[PDB]
């Protein structure tokens, strides 16, 4: 299928999450 | 990155620096598309009314990078180009309009930890994503303020760094600057009045500006750092090259090649 | 400032 992307190993696929990314995720919601 | 922060290591991991062989200088940011493609502005390679044109053996392609300056011999990855290709209608002469550009490595590289392509963005997700007042995020190596004084001030970072602007809707962009904008620009940055700063400045150019989506957990690639007056003026923004409304000449790029 | 990379990139 499609190549996988924009899934970073040590974040998305380890289920962390980055210090401002909520910051972004907010914006979304306003 | 005026007024950012310093990243997380393999916070971006499709994050490219272009660096220049002799003498060996940072020159633009740049990001990993695919296993042999990397996008960058047109404007890193080649701007005639400063004698600026760049060639496949003037230039390498650093991916992995966290410190600006080390030489990072277990995590970063150094290729040579096979073909640069800049966009047939980049217009240098008044605008910068269709500032992209395309480089082939010569070999593929391995993914890691530090190293994965960023997603290029679906009608739908543009759609979505591109509206004012949702948040973007910019990164890279280039200087952290607009002047300083020689020798003692900051200058450059040492280590990768982040911001996160809020995209502008039209109107205020075209208000802001006498350049004539195109539908193929976009602006970010922080109102004067709303208390927060931030921009892109020298040796950001070429770098990525890249948004998440909630609903499938990736991070996409809606943006090139392109052009601005100054770094983090007030009542002054921004300008990124729209990748989505140039997906098509990508795409006949990395087809027919 | 930067480090040196080994010189079959730079030759
Ligand atoms: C050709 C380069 C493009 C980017 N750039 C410029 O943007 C120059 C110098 C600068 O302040 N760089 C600082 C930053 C470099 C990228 C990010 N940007 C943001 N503030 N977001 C500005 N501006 S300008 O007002 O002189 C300007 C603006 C638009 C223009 C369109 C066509 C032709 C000339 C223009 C010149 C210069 C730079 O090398 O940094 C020169
Ligand atoms: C820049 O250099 C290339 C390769 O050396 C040359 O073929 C091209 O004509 C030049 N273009 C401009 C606009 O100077
Ligand atoms: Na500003």
């Amino acid at each position: 299928g499609e190549a996988d992307c924009g899934l970073r190993p040590l974040f998305e696929k380890k289920s962390l999450e980055d210090k401002t990314e909520r910051e972004l995720l907010e914006s979304y919601i306003d | 990155i005026v007024e950012g922060s310093d990243a997380e290591i393999g916070m971006s991991p499709w994050q490219v620096m272009l660096f220049r062989k002799s003498p060996q200088e940072l020159l633009c940011g740049a990001s990993l598309i695919s296993d042999r493609w990397v996008l960058t502005a047109a404007h890193c390679l080649l701007y005639p009314p400063w004698d600026k044109n760049f060639t496949e053996n003037d230039l390498l392609v650093r991916i992995g990078k966290h410190s600006r300056t080390r030489y990072e011999r277990n995590i970063e990855k150094i290729s040579m180009l096979e073909k640069i290709y800049i966009h047939p209608r980049y217009n240098w002469r008044e605008n910068l309009d269709r500032d992209i550009a395309l480089m082939k490595l010569k070999k593929p590289v391995a993914f890691s930890d530090y190293i994965h392509p960023v997603c290029l963005p679906d009608r739908e997700t543009a759609a979505s994503l591109l509206q004012a007042g949702y948040k973007g995020r910019v990164t890279g190596w280039g200087n952290l303020k607009e002047t300083w004084t020689a020798n003692v001030g900051k200058g450059q970072p040492s280590v990768l760094q982040v911001v996160n602007l809020p995209i502008v809707e039209r109107p205020v962009c075209k208000d802001s600057t006498r350049i004539r904008i195109t539908d193929n620009m976009f602006c970010a940055g922080y109102k004067p009045d709303e208390g927060k700063r931030g921009d892109a400045c020298e040796g950001d150019s070429g770098g990525p500006f890249v948004m998440k989506s909630p609903f499938n957990n990736r991070w996409y690639q809606m943006g090139i750092v392109s052009w601005g007056e100054g770094c983090d003026r007030d009542g002054k923004y921004g300008f990124y090259t729209h990748v989505f409304r140039l997906k098509k000449w990508i795409q006949k790029v990395i087809d027919q090649f | 400032d930067f480090e040196e990379i080994p010189e079959e990139y730079l030759q």
